[PDB]
Parts: C-alpha cells; structure tokens; sequence
C-alpha cells in the first residue's frame, strides 16, 4: 500500500499546494471519473485557518472540513508538526465512496498547535466566489491529477464539482 | 377522493420535540414569532399547512401506547409529569438506554439549514406528482436527518421506550384508518404469506438455482406490494418496514431516473441511499438489482378503504377487492417474467443455450402460466362503529388495531393447516399417461424422467451423458451446431434433466438483471426492461458450493501468486481478468485482481479426476495446503419473532412459557407478570414512574378494582395543580382508564400492540439486516436470503464458529467495531450519533449443516429446515432464571456433519438481556470452542483432547460441587496437552446444563462440555 | 477563562492522578447536588488507548471519549501535553446540561501523541464488574468533596452513572 496525504481547501493564495512532490507511485484515492469527484473526506473539528495554515483544530461535531487525499509526499519532508497516523481505512468519514478501499494508511496530517488563548469564533460557510474555484485549481489540479482535467468529456463541472461539496470551516482569527 | 394527508401526519411533531418540549435551546422557537406544534408549523413550508382537526388528535392517539401508558391528557400536555432529561429508552427493554443531550438544530440559522435540503430534494418533482414528493421524502427524511449529524430522540421524554421518526411513521400508518373511516368507513389489515418458501428454494442443483429461486420470492412479492405504493403511497406496509429497504430504494431511484430529474438530484439522494440503506456498496449499481434476495415472506399491509380506478380514490366496492386484487397482481408479475425471458431469449436468438430456451418457453406456455410459488392472502377489517363514539375516539378503542391484528395472525395459523405445493396446481394427467410430455433432448426409456432440481416435475430438457456430448448434441434438436455445445454445457451439466419451472430458474440464473420486471413494476415496458439488458455485457458470475469449499485455497495462492505462477502459466490459474465481471459475493468482487482468476471451475482443477493430482503436487511443492471439499451450510432464524409481533412474552422467558401457554396464561401468572411488571416500571423514567409504581402495586392479589384512585389520585392531583390549565381532568376517571390499561395488560399477559409497536420492531429488523449482511461478507460467505430475521448464507467451514459469535452479539445490539457505516452499542445500533433499537432479548436459533460440496443441495436445505425447525422445537437446556434452574428451549444453534449433531445453547440465562451487563456473556460458549479450536491448530493442545474427554466426562456429570469439576476439566485438558504452558480456562458457569431431547431421532449428549466436543469434531470433520 | 481540566472515566488502573492542585476556586462542573452526575462531557473522534492514560486522536467523528471536567492543575508541568484552547462554552458536546453558562474557559486535555508506531483501532468498552466501579470513583472523584461518601444519600444513583453514561472507545492494540 502507499502512504497519504489529505490535500484540504484554502480561501487564499497561500495554502493551496504546500508540498512539492508529486504520486511517487501509481494507486491513488480520490477519483473524477466523469460526473463527480469520488472518495473525498471529512474530518471533524479542525480548521486550516485558509492562511497560515496547518489544520488547526476544534472541539466539537458541528465543525467540519473536507478535502481530497493524495498519496503524495509528507509536504516537503518536515518532522515538525505532523501526526503519524494510520488506521484500518474503515473509519474515515469519505464522502463518495466509490469501490473496495484499501485497509491500511500511513497518513501525517500537518495539524500544528492550535489558536491558543482566543475563542472560537468559527464560521460555517461553503465555497463560494467562483474566482476561488479557478484560484485553487490553477495550482492543485493542472499537475497533481492532471491525467484528467485537460481533456476529459467534462472538465468544466469539476469546478462544479467543488461548488456543491466543499464547506469548511475556518476561525476567523 | 383526493386524501394524501399523512404529510400532515408525518411532520406533525418534528424531530426536535424533546429539545423544543420542556425546551434546551428555545429560542428557535423565539426566532421565528401551543409551543412544540409551532416548530412543528414552520418546518410545514412546502405546500398544504397543519390542521387542527381529525388528521392528527386521533391519529397520534391510535399511533402508540404512550397515550395509554402515561394517561391520556397528561399525554398531550407536556406538563406536571416533566423530566428535564432526553434519554432514549429501548422498546424491548428498559433497562437499556442511551442519553441525548444536545444535536439538533438550536437555531433557525441551523434550522432551515436542512430545509433547504429537504426542499433542494423535493424541488425536482413537478407538483402535481405529489406521490413523488411522498415516496421520495419517506425514505429520506431520516437520511438527511442523520447525514446532518443529529442525536435520535425519543418520541415523548416521559416514555422514552418510542423513536420520534419510528412514532412518526407509525401514526402516518394509522392514518390510513382514520382517514377512510371519516368518510365512508372501512378500513383493513392486509396480510400476505409464501406458502412453502423454503421447498421453493430448496429445488435447484447450483447456488445460482438457490440464488435465483430465492430472488423470485423477493421479486414476485415486491412486484405486488408496489402497486400499493404506487396507490397509497408508503405506509402502508408495516411489514416489511419501507424506511430501510435496499428493494425500495433501488426502485425509488429507478423513478427519479425515469419521467427526467436532475441528474445531480438523483446522484446527491444516490450517495444517501449508499452511505445509510446500504453500507458503502454501490455494487447495486453496478449490477443494475439489489445484489441481495431479502425475503420479507410475510407482509401485512394497513389498508384504507378507498380505491381508485374512478380516476380517484372512491369507496372499496366490496371487501374481496383486495384479495383477488393481490392474487392477479401476483400473478401478473409470473407472466411479466415469463413474457420477459420470453423477449430476451429471441433477442439472443443464436449464441446458445437461448436458441434452448426459446425451445422450451414455446413449447411449454401452458405450464409456464402457474406461478411457482403460490401465495396466500388474508384480510380483516374495521368500521367506524368500533373506532368512534360520534366523531371522536371511543374508550377501549385502543386495543382495536391489536385485536384485528390478533384476528389476522390467527387467520394465518389457521390456514397453514393445510399445506398445498405449488406443483398441486399443474395439470399433468395426460401429459403422462400419453407420451404428449415435449421433451428436448434424450427420449425417457421410461417414461418421463423426473427433474433433477425439483425431482417433483418430470423433465423438458433432458440431457446426454459424458459418453461424448458433441455428437449427441448436434444430432438431437438440443444444439444446432458445434459451437453452441460449449455454451449450453456452460449452463446445463451434462446428465441434467430439467422441468419448465427450474428451467427457467437457470434461465433467469444466466441472466439476473432480467429480475428488474418485476423489481421495478409498471414503470418500464417489458421490452424497455429488455433493450437495457441487450444493449450491455454484464456478466454477473455467482459462486458454488466448490467455490466457497476452495475460499483458504484460492486465498493462499492469491498471495502465493508469483511463485505458483510460472509452473502452470497455462492454467487459467495465473491467467489475467479479461473482463470486468461482477459479483454480488462480496469477497469475489473484492479481490478478483491479483491476477489469479477466481473464475476457474474448480471441479476441472483440484476438485477434478482427471487433474487432481496434478494439482495436488503443485499445491505440493509451494507449502499449499490442499482444500477440503466441505462448505458451512449457515441459516440463522430468530425465535418467536411472530410471536413477538403478537405483543406475546415467549420471546423473554423462551421455553419457561411457551406459544401454547396463552391458552391459560393464569398457569403462568407469576412469572408473566413479574416480567410485565418490570417493563412497565422501567419503561417511562422520570416523576411519572413513581405514580405507575403505585398503580400496578394495588393490582396483585385481585386488588381494590378502582378503589386504588386513594393511593394515586394523591399522586395526580397533587401534580395536575403544577400547571393552571387543566380543561376537564376528571381526576377519578383518568387513574381508572390508567388502572384500565394496565389491568388488560397484566390480564392478557402480553403486550398491547400498537403500530408504533410493529414499526419500530419492523425497522429495526431492516436495520439487523444490514449489519447481518456486512458480517456474512466479512467473514467470506455468500448470501442466499437474509430478510429481516431470517437468513440462509454458504460460509467455508473455518470462519463458520466466529460468524455465529459475532452474528448473535450484534443481533442482540452488542458487538464490535463498526461494519458499514453503523456501530453496534450495547442494545443500540448507531448511525452517526443516531441512536436505534435492536432485538436484545429476542432468541436468535442457528443451524449449521456441513456439507460436501457434492451433496445434492435439495437434502442440505432440507435437512437445514427438518434440522432445526422441528430439532429446535424439542430441545430443552437447564437454563438460570431469577436465581432457579428452569429449562429453556430455543436459542441453540445446532451443528450436523452427517451424522454427529452438536447444540451449543447461547443464552444460559432466560431473559437474555436485562441489563447491560448482560452483554458480554452472549454466545460465550462459543468463543470457548473458538479459544479452544484456536489452541489446537497451533500444536498446544493435541486432538486427542476431543478422544478423552469421555472418560472424564461422568466424573465431571456426578460432580456437583464446582470447586472439583474447575480441577477435572484443568486435568483432562492438561492431560493431552502438547505443551506445558497453556492454561487455558472454561467460564465456570458451563458446569451442568444437560441438553435433553424428547424421543426424537436426534442423539444429543446431555451436557454442555461434551456438546463442545462434538462441535469440534463437527468443526474438523469438514477440514479433511 | 476557567483554568478547566479533563479527568475522563475509562476502567484503566491509569486515571490516578494526571492533575494536580485545585482549579483556583470553587466553580465546578460536578454538579451532583441534585441527583447524582450533571453535566458530562463526551469528547468527539478521540481512542483512550487502553493504556498510558492518555488521549489519542483519530479522524472519523464516530467516537466517544467521556469523562467530567473537573478543573485544577495540569500536574503543574505539561504545556504540549494539551490542546491550550481557549473554548466560549458553546462549542461543546455535552450530556445533562444545566441552566447555560455562557462564560469562556482553558482548556487542557490528557493528550497522548497519536504515534501509529501500531496500527489505530477503536474498540468498544464501558464500565461493570462492581470492583471496577469500586476502583476509579474512591481513587478521584469521591474527593472532589470527600463530603460524598461523607453525608451523600445518592450513593446507589452516582455509583450508576459510571456504568450509564461514561462509555469510551479503547484501542484494541
Ligand atoms: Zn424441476
């Protein structure tokens, strides 16, 4: 099996990529095949602050993020804020499931230390501003998964794709 | 008549009552202007509003006992009996609960947040097809409800024994009756029974026969109960429950998907359906059906007395409108398949073994107009006379649907007296007498020639032997050439002779999609259904008794694969898929690419002659252990389930009291009502229980007779001045009805059944059976039929032990880490923080047949019914109850390998679960030969350990001091141990249980260890 | 801003201590006045690790980990052993909650690294066995007062919410 990496959603410029190496191998996750982005995840309570970002968390259900995984490198190789974490693959709260999953992980989630000392002050609010869609693919699509998104049958409703999907949630901090 | 109010019904009471009643937030009801009817109002957005009138009071009042229970207008008043605390009791017990603090929408922010998604739902529906805008909102409302990640709650805080969405759908039900008998009244219980549904799957030679014969059970039935869902509407099945069902969603997407619907609308309700109605799987998908047959067998409808054909619902002309209406719809669907293969066997006129079918279906039309499976249909009904006083609910009307429902179970029971087999109905005189029988192929040399599936019918297509097939193919009519042989031989044996009716079972098992005829039901055209299945490849390839014998095989040289690779290169062993086949075996699906071909026939390989040793010496040099030839033969049943359904209390104290008790429940009184006693008590938590503790304590010894008011009018009248709003309590007469209630409960010795009663049984049964599908494939078996209680399923004979273990526990709600997307805590089946009841006490019987994979599957599946439906009727164990020894009989999960008979009791303990301790020690005699198994394998105990435990065996009977047995079975398993650090140890509670068995031709040996024993050697019988 | 702490309710012989001196005053959530244990708290998509008494981490938000936020000093040593959060008292997961607090508070949670050294696996597990009651509620809780115990005319209702309401999620390793 390889080891992940789960890419999650910025609002900015700044935390769209965050690594610099690509697949490595070959057998991946997430999947678009033609009419929806397949096998993306949801994990609860932890925001990515949408800059200066590195998956800060929160303490409850209602909080929320979403994301694809790739099995790409552990963002440029930082033994610094990560989790080294895996598990049997059955609990993971993936939206789209789409075929037998493999059982196994090796996943390092960048989640660094959190907002200390200020509330929560989180906003619930999905993805919108369609200059957004086309600021975050410019830069995580084009070489990353780009066997499709070039000249697929539909690619134009991968940027719908992301419309309906993602609604993260961010501190406001 | 244009009714369509149980909208009304099933959005009266939102499912946050017990958040906005004595309320935690309440400010959602601020922020938007009675208290819990106005949240209940706001949410009523989309079309017709809430009335105040004849389509809620009566409805909600018949729906569930928590208007008897608790009083009747301390019900709806949600005051002085308060409790500030939503715990979430369980129904079949009420020492079990679950606690639901705070998930819910608090504020309008949060709540129209799910509004715009039930509307963003609904909105693709035009609004003139209103049924689409029900059907569709029935199955989803709890799904987006527990999508949206929100606590379950109870539908009333003072009796938390009832789900808000199960009592919302239960009054939705009722409401049915209520409706039609404010009009022109009359209103029925409708109920369906398959007679003979176990010899109907017991004909077929392959599984594919077992497979498919078991699907037209589901089929034929589910194509009759759609017309009523497409007349009324859902609810009104009670049985199957609807909100569940992977038959109902499979056909309430093909809906959207015809008439057009936005294709993000069918696809964002298609990851709901996957995510909770099945597990994850869209494999359904891919296979176009429901990849598993679940049997519903018995159905009963709540019907109201209206129909349509007047362009609109008008009065029921007679009340023999519905009977023969279900008898014609039934076999209706029999000629729609009949007409389908019909088409689709032309279609593929030429490529073999069709130009065969179109032979026989031509040839054979008058047979081929009976249905095979003959049903039987009751009904009873009600009027306005035994519901309403003038418009309003009489007194006693409360036990009217649990009386009719009485009436019905026993029209049944009444009616199975008389046992008539489908074949009754053929008309077969001279087709034998004269030789006028058509049949392709050989010439009987006498007579007619019998088939080999049913062996009741004679045959249509008889079939050469292995002399050589070609040259006795082509020559006789059966094959027009050469090249067809090899296609026909791939779906009929040599040998095989075959009647119309197993024909077409192999038929339809060459091709399952056809099954969407009837899946489906007067949505597409036969010949729609037909160009879809034409114009694709699927090949849906379904698994044998040889290859559910060969699963450790084919699963060591699939990681062996490189090294046992080169040698053969040849053998389409290494041989690379050159398809995409698909299975509904989850464990072929799931493996099927490494590059090992798990589609060879393993009888032309290591279960061959002229190929056995080969393969023998192949698995030889690389450490593979050749196969065993046994499969596990799995069929699970639960006990006194119908029984259950009457409100009856052998399901509890199975065995103590039985079924014929409740001729005379007062031989049984003690024990009957120290049960029931403790139901009613534990049920309703709060200040209310107080009050029914003093009301069944002036019952006892034929007590007061409604001089009992003195020691509880102090309880009520003390509580109804902590409210000014009392109407007209009359205080003297509501503790009666009370003392009235609880009176016919403790008189009857059984519970009041309600509709809020058998829908909550009835989801929670389509629950289990999903997490009992999830555990037939984890553990590498294939699934013949698992409908609600029932279950039929082909394990290898090793994960056979454990699949038992596990299945037990999460029936009765404990269990281990997750399966699909639900967890299984302690009484409480889990979708994502949504709490719902399963079947902690209801007894779950297991029978195991080990069989060859040669053994004619008609005697296996008979043997499985003749094993355990009349063997688990007779057998009695010395069971613990409230501190005696009684001897219980159900639960017992027998075990056969021809011959040797082992019984493995999973209780020991008679209510099963009453309290949450209770848990752990289920099935534990079975981890006991699972710990034990496991310690042989691995050399540290001998086998011989199951060889002397004889003549240790009357030491540890005569020993009844269990200091000294602890040291007699610690002495004969240290004896022939191999080892001498094992120290393994037996619960201690196992010590004396004495299976008994009244003179049957089953040998039992009466104690538990040596019962131990012989599942061992049963066990490893089948492993050599 | 009240200096909260977070001493969770599992069967291990390992919840002896982890804390340290008082909360720096009297305002506590042990609020068994009326009848028996108020006011718990479930922490979401956390293990409890069956072993080194602290909490793991893990992504799926289908776990419970519960235990009463009893305040006081977080053995006057750790600063990373804790999340250092700062919570408004509204985004939490709470079970029997009294009239609302809406005060902000501190936040520190027995944290054990996430480390999949191992493999992650959730194992369900709650409280019986009297002596398993006897153990855990005479180590900690029972002297939150030591008047519990003392004049406590609850002690069959508290001794039960140890067995009804704290069930947590072990690790099966
Ligand atoms: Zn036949």
């Amino acid at each position: 099996s390889t080891q992940r990496e789960y890419v999650f959603i910025p609002i900015t410029n700044s935390i769209t990529i965050d690594v610099k190496i690509t697949i490595g191998g070959s057998d991946h996750i997430t999947n678009i095949d033609e009419r929806g982005i397949h096998n993306v995840l949801v994990i609860t309570g932890y925001a990515v602050d949408e800059k200066n970002g590195r998956l800060v968390p929160t303490l409850d259900p209602c909080d929320y993020v979403k994301g694809i995984l790739v099995a790409g490198t552990p963002q440029q190789a930082q033994s610094n804020d990560f989790l080294t974490l895996k598990l049997p693959a059955n609990k993971l709260y993936l939206i789209r499931k789409k075929g037998n999953i493999s059982d196994d992980l090796k996943i390092y989630i960048p989640y660094s230390s959190p907002d200390a000392r200020n509330s929560m002050k989180t906003k619930p609010v999905s993805i919108s501003d369609d200059t957004i869609v086309n600021n975050i693919i410019k830069e995580v699509f084009d070489k990353i998964y780009n066997i499709t998104q070039k000249e697929k049958v539909k690619i134009e409703k991968v940027k719908e794709d992301i419309k309906e999907l993602f609604s993260y949630y961010a501190l406001e901090q | 008549e244009f009714l369509d109010y149980k909208i009304i019904a099933l959005l009266h009471d939102p499912p946050n009552k017990a958040w906005v009643i004595t309320g935690r937030a309440r400010n959602l009801t601020q922020q938007l202007s009675r208290k819990h009817e106005k949240v209940a109002k706001y949410i009523i957005n989309q079309l017709f509003g809430k009335n105040y009138s004849e389509k809620v009071d009566n409805a909600d009042k018949l729906a569930s006992s928590i208007d008897r229970y608790l009083g009747s207008i301390v019900y709806k008043e949600r005051s002085l009996f308060e409790n500030r605390s939503i715990f979430l009791k369980n129904i079949l017990l009420s020492n079990i609960q679950r606690d639901i603090g705070n998930l819910f929408p608090k504020d309008k922010s949060k709540l129209d947040n799910l509004i715009l998604e039930y509307k963003k739902l609904l909105n693709v529906i035009n609004k003139t097809n209103l049924i689409l805008k029900y059907q569709l909102f029935y199955l989803i409302y709890e799904l987006v409800w527990i999508d949206s990640k929100y606590e379950n709650t109870p539908s009333d805080t003072r009796n938390p024994t009832h789900t808000i969405f199960d009592h919302l759908y239960a009054t939705a039900a009722m409401m049915n009756w209520i409706l039609s008998l404010e009009k022109e009244a009359k209103g029925y219980l409708l109920g369906i029974d398959t007679i003979g549904v176990a010899d109907f799957i017991s004909k077929g030679r392959k599984t594919r026969d077992l497979w498919i014969s078991s699907y037209l059970v589901s089929a034929l039935l589910w194509y009759v109960i759609t017309w009523f869902i497409e007349e009324y509407g859902p609810d009104v099945i009670l049985f199957p429950s609807l909100r569940f069902n992977q038959f109902y969603a499979f056909y309430l997407l093909e809906k959207l998907r015809k008439e057009g619907v936005s294709e993000d609308v069918i696809d964002e309700i298609k990851e709901l359906i996957t995510k909770y109605i099945f597990n994850g799987d869209d494999l359904f998908e891919n296979l176009k059906i429901p990849p598993y047959p679940i049997i519903p067998g018995r159905i009963t409808l709540i019907l109201p007395g209206l129909i349509r054909e007047g362009e609109e619902y008008k009065k029921v002309q007679d009340d023999n409108c519905f009977i023969s209406k279900v008898k014609e719809r039934y076999n209706e669907g029999w000629r729609k398949l009949i007409e389908g293969l019909r088409c689709y066997s032309e279609r593929k006129r030429e490529d073999g073994f069709w130009n065969l079918v179109c032979r026989v279906l031509k040839l054979t039309e008058d047979l081929l107009q009976t249905t095979p499976l003959n049903i039987r249909v009751k009904q009873v009904s009600v009027t306005e006379d035994e519901i309403f006083n003038n418009n309003k609910l009489r007194s006693d009307s409360w036990k009217i649907y649990d009386n009719k429902y009485r009436q019905l179970v026993s029209e049944f029971k009444k009616s199975k007296l008389v046992k008539v087999t489908p074949e009754s109905r053929l008309k077969l005189f001279e087709l034998t007498k004269f030789d006028k029988l058509p049949q392709i192929g050989e010439k009987s040399k006498r007579g007619y020639e019998f088939c080999t599936s049913c062996g009741v019918l004679p045959a249509v297509v008889i079939m050469p032997k292995e002399d050589e097939l070609e040259k006795k193919l082509i020559d006789l009519g059966i094959a027009r050439d050469e090249k067809d042989v090899r296609s026909i031989k791939n779906m009929i044996s040599p040998g095989e002779r075959l009647c119309p009716w197993c024909l077409v079972k192999r038929a339809l098992g060459a091709e399952p999609r056809l099954m969407r005829i009837l899946l489906l039901g007067d949505l597409y055209s036969v010949e729609k259904i037909v160009n879809e299945i034409v114009s694709r490849d699927v090949k849906i390839e379904i698994p044998s008794t040889s290859d559910i014998a060969s699963i450790k095989t084919f699963e060591e040289m699939i990681e062996k694969k490189n090294e046992i690779c080169e040698d053969l290169k040849e053998e389409e062993v290494c041989e690379k898929p050159s398809e995409s086949v698909l299975s509904m075996w989850q464990w072929f699906n799931k493996n099927y690419y490494n590059g090992i071909n798990l589609t060879i026939d393993p009888e032309e390989y290591w279960f061959s002659e002229k190929r056995r040793r080969y393969y023998f010496s192949v698995f030889r040099r690389h450490r593979i252990t050749f196969p065993s030839p046994y499969y596990a033969l799995v069929r699970a049943d639960s006990d006194y389930l119908g029984d259950l359904l009457e409100g009856k209390l052998t399901p509890y104290l199975a065995g103590i009291i039985d079924s014929g008790d409740y001729a005379n429940i007062s031989e049984k009184k003690e024990e009957v009502n120290k049960l029931l006693e403790e139901y009613l008590v534990n049920a309703g938590s709060g200040s209310i229980v107080d009050y029914v503790k003093t009301v069944l304590k002036c019952i006892r010894e034929n007590l007061n007779k409604c001089s009992c008011a003195e020691k509880i009018y102090s309880n009520e009248v003390a509580k109804v001045m902590f409210r000014v709003n009392v109407e007209k309590a009359n205080v003297e007469e509501e503790v009666k009805n009370s003392l009235e209630y609880f009176e016919t409960i403790l008189n009857e010795g059984r519970i009041i059944v309600t509709p809020a009663w058998h829908v909550s049984i009835s989801s929670a049964l389509n629950r289990g059976l999903l997490v009992e599908l999830e555990l037939v494939n984890k553990h590498k078996g294939f699934v013949i039929y698992a409908g609600g209680d029932d279950l039929l399923a082909m394990l290898p004979v090793d994960e056979v032990l454990d699949f038992i273990k596990e299945s037990r526990r999460a029936f009765a709600g404990f269990g281990t880490e997750k399966l699909g997307n639900m967890c299984l805590e302690n009484g409480f089946v889990r979708i994502n923080n949504a709490y719902y009841p399963s079947l902690p006490i209801v007894g779950r019987s297991y029978s195991v047949i080990i069989a060859h994979y040669a053994d004619p599957l008609f005697f296996v599946i008979n043997d499985s019914y003749n094993l355990l439906e009349e063997g688990k009727e007779i057998i009695r164990y010395r069971v613990m109850y409230n501190g005696e020894y009684k001897d219980a009989k159900k639960d017992v999960a027998i075990f056969r390998y021809q011959g040797l008979t082992s019984v493995i009791p999973l209780s020991l303990k008679r209510p099963i679960v009453s309290s949450v301790s209770d848990f752990n020690e289920i099935a534990s005699i079975i981890d006991v030969i699972l710990e034990l198994k496991k310690r042989i394998d691995e050399g540290r105990i001998s086998v011989s350990l199951l060889y002397d435990y004889e003549k240790y065996k009357h030491l540890i009977v005569a020993s009844d001091e269990k200091y000294l047995t602890e040291f007699l079975v610690k002495d004969w398993i240290k004896r022939n141990s191999l080892r001498k650090h094992v120290e393994f140890t037996i619960d201690e509670k196992l010590y004396g249980v004495r299976l008994t068995i009244e003179n049957y031709p089953i040998k039992i040996p009466n104690d538990l260890i040596s019962n131990i024993v012989y599942t061992l050697r049963i066990i490893y019988g089948g492993e050599k």
